[PDB]
RNA sequence: GGUGGGCACUCUAAGGAGACUGCCGGUGACAAACCGGAGGAAGGUGGGGAUGACGUCAAGUCAUCAUGGCCCUUACGGCCAGGGCUACACACGUGCUACAAUGGUCGGUACAAAGGGUUGCCAAGCCGCGAGGUGGAGCUAAUCCCAUAAAACCGAUCGUAGUCCGGAUCGCAGUCUGCAACUCGACUGCGUGAAGUCGGAAUCGCUAGUAAUCGUGAAUCAGAAUGUCACGGUGAAUACGUU
C-alpha cells in the first residue's frame, strides 16, 4: 500500500527433499491449516510420478513449472470510454507463484479419483506441455501480444 | 413427557369432582380451567368444559384419548385464514 | 435376492435398504446369526441367505410398517387433538417456527396473490 | 419496577422461606425408590396441597435498589446500570477497570 | 508446626501484613519458611453501559484475589493470637491451622 | 559436566539437558520417533545440531510441558540452542545468523468486544 | 515424585534490570530528521488493550433511575386462574449445518490454555444400548470435583452414487428439572429418511500467529444457546503500486 512498510516473511522447512519450491507448493495446496495433509498429498503425487515412469519427480516438477510460468501479463487501465489492456513483463518472483497457483487450481478440477492422482496427472501433462494450464498460459500470451500497440 | 416415576398428573379439585360425579351418570359438563390435567382411564363417557382462554368448550371422553391432555382439545389460537 | 435387495454391496449396507431396518438393526441381524458383514451378499450361500430371511421376518418390513404408521397418522387425524389439527394443515407439529422457515412441511414458496 | 412488583415479589420469598423445609421431605419421599406408591401418592397430594406461590422456581430476583428483572449479577446484588455507578465511584471493593 | 494463610484484594497491605507477621515470627525465636506466592484468582465481568440499545457499548471490570502461605517451626510465645486485632486490620483475611 | 537450557515457544516450555553420549534423545521418558510421528518436527528439532555439526557427540534429555506439537518442537529447538551456547560459548554468530536464539514472541490475539474473532466482523449491511 | 529428601530448574507473584536513535556508516540547510550496520530476546511509538479534544446529528433512552408540566383516583391503582408475546399466503437482516474422496465410518494412540464449585461440585463401585438411576468419598480448593480436549498421526473399508454424503421432517418408546413440559423445554433409543451437485443481478471480512479450520470455559440460569463474552491447537496467500 501507500506506506511500503511490510517486508517479506521467510519460512524454509522442507522435511524430506530439502527444496524451497516444494515447501511453497505445499503452502499453495494447503487449505484450512492442514500442513500435514498437504505434505501427504504432495508426496503421494510425487511417488505416483516416480512409479509411472523412470523420470525422477523433482526434475519433472521443476521443468513443469518452467513450462508453465508466463512471460507477460495483461493489466487494465481506463481512459474514459474504453479500458485498454496493457502488457507488462511479469517480475521474476511473480511468475513462480502464478505458475503454482494455476497448477493447483487446474489440478483441483482435473476430474479423476484423488487429489494426489490429480496432481500426478497435471505434472505429467505439464512436463510435456499439453494440459489446460498451458492452454491458459498461451491464451494469456496471445492476449498480451494482441495488445502490443499500447506496451509503452 | 412426564417421568414414569409418577405417571399420572391430575389436579386435586378436578380429580375429586370427577370421582364424585361418577355416582350420578353424565348429565352436565364439568367446567374447569386445568388444561394441564391428563384424562384418567376411569372417567370415560363424561363431558368436560375446558377453558379455552375466553370461554369453556365441551369435550366428550372416549377410550382413544386417555393418555392425552385436556388442553389438546381446546385450540387457543384461531387463524381463520389469511385470505 | 430378498425383496429386490441390492447386490455387490456389504451385507449390513445392503440390509439397510428394507424400510424398517437401519444401521444398528442390520448389524444386529448380521450378529445374531453368524455372518461377516464385510462379505458382499453377492457371495453369500443360500443356506445363510434364508437365515437372514428368517432374521428379517421377525420384526417388520414395508407393507405392515407403512400400514401401522398410516393408522397412527389417521388416528391422530380423526381424534381432533391439537396434534391432529396441526397435522392436517400440513404444518410442523412439534412447535417449530411458522413465521419463517417452515419450508419442509410447506413445500414450494408459492408467492402471494398477484 | 413498580411498588406493587417489589412488594409482591418480597411476599414471594417470605412465603417460600415460610415452609422451606416440608418441600424437602415431600420431594425426598416422592423421589425415594424404596418408598412405594401407597405413601408416595400421599406425599404427592401433600405437595400439591401447599399454595402455588411457594416454590423456589417462581422467585425471579430483581435489583436490590431498583427492582429491575433484566441485567443481574449474582456476585453482587445489583443490576447492570447500578453496578457501574457503584464501581466507578469506588464503592465496590476490589473492582477496577481491566485491560489484560 | 502451624499454617498461616492470607487473602486480599490488593498486594500492598497483604505484603505488609506478611512481612510484619514473619518478623514477629522471628522475634519469638521460631524458624520460618518463606512466603509462598499462590496463584491469584482473576474474575472478570462485561457490562453494558447504555440505558437502552447499544450492544457494542460495553465496559469490562475485574477482581483480583491474592493469596499467601506461611509456616513456622518450634514456637513458644504466641502473641500473634494476642495481637490478632492488630495483625489484621482492614482488608486482609487470615487463617490459622494446627495451632 | 553437562549443560542446561530452557526453551519457550507458543506457551510451550521445555527443559533440555546436554550430556556426553551418542544422541540417545529422550523426551518425557519415551523416544523421539514415538513422540513426533512422521512430520517435520524431527528435522526442525534436529537442525541446531547439524548447523554446528555435533549431532553424534551429544546425548540430549528433554522434558516438555504445554502447547501443541509445533510449539513443543520450537521450544525444544530454542532450548537446545541456548544450552549449546552455554556449552561452547563461541558459536553465537552461527545460531544468530540462522535465527535460532531469537525467541519468537507471537501469541494468540485476544478476542475483542464487538468482534467475532480477533479481527473478524459481522457483514455490515448498509440498508 | 509413591517415600525420604533437595532448593538445581519449571511454575507461581512481588520487587528490579532492559530498548533511549543508545554506538558506527551515509544523506541532510554539518537543524529536525531519513536509509543502513553491529550488539541484543526484543530497533526505531517491539505486539495487543485502556484512555474518545471543542462540537455535530432538537441522534437514543420519561421503560433502570431521577425529574417540570399534563392526565386517572370504585380506575390508566391493585390480587388471582387461564391464554398471548412461540400465530403465518409472504419480504428482509444476522448465523449454524451441508452439498463430499484435502472426505464419511470402525479400531489404536499424542499434545493445551483459561475458568467454576459448601442452599455447591457431586467422585470410586453397581444397574441400564443410551439419556440417566443408586451410592457416598474428597474438596471453603496449585490438594478433591467439573474433566477423556478436538482437528492431527497410524491400520482397514467405502470408489463418485443423491451414495456408508446430507441431516430436515415424521411415527413409537423414554430420562431429567420443575406444583405443573398440550399450546410451549432440553436430551436418549428405534425406524423414516426431505431439499441440497458450490449458488443470477448484486455484495461482505481480512495485512501474520492474521484470515481459515478445531475444540474448551463462563455470565444469565430450577430446566432451556447455532447468541454474547473469553481461552487455547493447527496455521496460509498476497501487497508492483496510487492512474
Ligand atoms: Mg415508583
Ligand atoms: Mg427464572
Ligand atoms: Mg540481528
Ligand atoms: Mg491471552
Ligand atoms: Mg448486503
Ligand atoms: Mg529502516
Ligand atoms: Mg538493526
Ligand atoms: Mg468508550
Ligand atoms: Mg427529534
Ligand atoms: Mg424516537
Ligand atoms: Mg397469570
Ligand atoms: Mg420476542
Ligand atoms: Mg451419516
Ligand atoms: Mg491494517
Ligand atoms: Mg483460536
Amino acid at each position: 500500500p501507500r506506506r511500503r512498510v511490510a517486508a517479506k516473511r521467510e519460512v524454509l522447512a522442507d522435511p524430506k527433499y530439502g527444496s524451497q519450491i516444494l515447501a511453497k507448493f505445499m503452502n499453495h495446496v494447503m487449505e484450512s491449516g492442514k500442513k500435514a495433509v498437504a505434505e501427504r498429498i504432495v508426496y503421494g503425487a510425487l511417488d505416483k510420478v516416480k512409479e509411472r515412469g523412470k523420470a525422477d519427480p523433482l526434475e519433472t516438477f521443476e521443468k513443469a513449472l518452467d513450462a508453465i510460468a508466463p512471460l507477460v501479463e495483461v493489466k487494465s487501465r481506463r481512459v474514459g470510454g474504453a479500458t485498454y489492456q496493457v502488457p507488462v513483463e511479469v517480475r521474476p518472483s511473480r511468475r513462480n507463484a502464478l505458475a503454482m497457483r494455476w497448477l493447483v487450481d487446474f489440478a483441483r478440477k482435473r476430474g479423476e479419483k484423488s487429489m494426489a492422482l490429480r496432481l500426478a496427472g497435471e505434472l505429467l501433462d505439464a512436463a510435456e506441455g499439453k494440459g489446460a494450464a498451458v492452454k491458459k498460459r498461451e491464451d494469456v500470451h496471445r492476449m498480451a501480444e494482441a495488445n502490443k500497440a499500447f506496451s509503452h | 413427557p412426564r417421568s414414569l416415576k409418577k405417571g399420572p398428573f391430575i389436579d386435586l379439585h378436578l380429580l375429586k369432582k370427577v370421582e364424585v360425579a361418577v355416582e350420578k351418570n353424565d348429565r352436565k359438563p364439568i367446567k374447569t380451567w386445568s388444561r394441564r390435567s391428563m384424562i384418567l382411564p376411569h372417567m370415560v363417557g363424561l363431558t368436560i368444559a375446558v377453558h379455552n382462554g375466553r370461554q369453556h368448550v365441551p369435550v366428550l371422553v372416549n377410550e382413544d384419548m386417555v393418555g392425552h391432555k385436556l388442553g389438546e382439545f381446546a385450540a387457543t389460537r384461531t387463524y381463520r385464514g389469511h385470505a | 435376492a430378498g425383496v429386490n435387495i441390492p447386490d455387490n454391496k456389504h451385507t449390513v449396507i445392503s440390509l439397510t435398504y428394507i424400510y424398517g431396518v437401519g444401521r444398528t438393526t442390520a448389524q444386529s441381524i448380521c450378529a445374531a446369526t453368524g455372518v461377516n458383514p464385510a462379505a458382499k451378499i453377492k457371495d453369500l450361500s443360500d443356506e445363510q441367505i434364508d437365515q437372514l430371511r428368517n432374521e428379517v421376518a421377525k420384526i417388520t418390513t414395508e407393507g405392515d410398517l407403512r400400514r401401522e404408521i398410516n393408522m397412527n397418522i389417521k388416528r391422530l387425524m380423526d381424534l381432533g387433538c391439537y396434534r391432529g389439527l396441526r397435522h392436517r394443515r400440513g404444518l410442523p407439529v412439534r412447535g417449530q417456527r411458522t413465521k419463517t422457515n417452515a419450508r419442509t412441511r410447506k413445500g414450494p414458496r408459492k408467492p402471494i396473490r398477484k | 419496577a413498580k411498588e406493587s412488583m417489589k412488594n409482591r415479589e418480597l411476599k414471594r420469598q417470605l412465603t417460600v422461606a415460610k415452609y422451606a423445609k416440608k418441600r424437602a421431605e415431600l420431594k425426598a419421599i416422592i423421589a425415594n425408590p424404596n418408598s412405594s406408591a401407597e405413601e408416595r401418592w400421599n406425599a404427592q397430594v401433600a405437595l400439591q396441597k401447599q399454595p402455588r406461590d411457594a416454590s423456589a422456581s417462581r422467585l425471579r430476583n430483581r435489583c436490590r435498589l431498583t427492582g429491575r428483572p433484566h441485567g443481574f449479577y449474582r456476585k453482587f446484588g445489583l443490576s447492570r446500570n447500578k453496578l457501574r455507578e457503584a464501581a466507578m465511584r469506588g464503592d465496590v471493593p476490589g473492582l477496577v477497570k481491566a485491560s489484560w | 508446626q502451624i499454617r498461616i494463610r492470607l487473602k486480599a484484594f490488593d498486594h500492598r497491605l497483604i505484603d505488609q501484613s506478611t512481612q510484619e507477621i514473619v518478623e514477629t515470627a522471628k522475634r519469638t525465636g521460631a524458624q520460618v519458611r518463606g512466603p509462598i506466592p499462590l496463584p491469584t484468582r482473576k474474575e472478570r465481568f462485561t457490562v453494558l453501559i447504555s440505558p437502552h440499545v447499544n450492544k457494542d457499548a460495553r465496559d469490562q471490570y475485574e477482581i483480583r484475589t491474592h493469596k499467601r502461605v506461611l509456616d513456622i517451626v518450634q514456637p513458644t510465645d504466641k502473641t500473634v493470637d494476642a495481637l490478632m486485632k492488630l495483625d489484621l486490620a482492614a482488608g486482609v483475611e487470615v487463617q490459622i491451622s494446627l495451632g | 559436566t553437562q549443560n542446561y537450557g530452557t526453551g519457550r515457544r507458543k506457551t510451550a516450555t521445555a527443559r533440555v539437558f546436554l550430556r556426553p553420549g551418542t544422541g540417545k534423545i529422550s523426551i518425557n521418558n519415551r523416544g523421539l520417533d514415538q513422540f513426533f510421528g512422521r512430520e517435520t518436527a524431527r528435522m526442525v528439532v534436529r537442525q541446531p545440531l547439524e548447523l554446528t555439526e555435533t549431532v553424534e557427540k551429544f546425548d540430549i534429555f528433554v522434558t516438555v510441558v504445554g502447547g501443541g506439537v509445533s510449539g513443543q518442537a520450537g521450544a525444544i529447538r530454542h532450548g537446545i540452542t541456548r544450552a549449546l551456547i552455554e556449552y561452547d560459548e563461541t558459536l553465537r554468530s552461527s545460531l544468530r545468523k540462522a535465527g535460532y536464539v531469537t525467541r519468537d514472541a507471537r501469541e494468540v490475539e485476544r478476542k475483542k468486544v464487538g468482534l467475532r474473532k480477533a479481527r473478524k466482523r459481522p457483514q455490515y449491511s448498509k440498508r
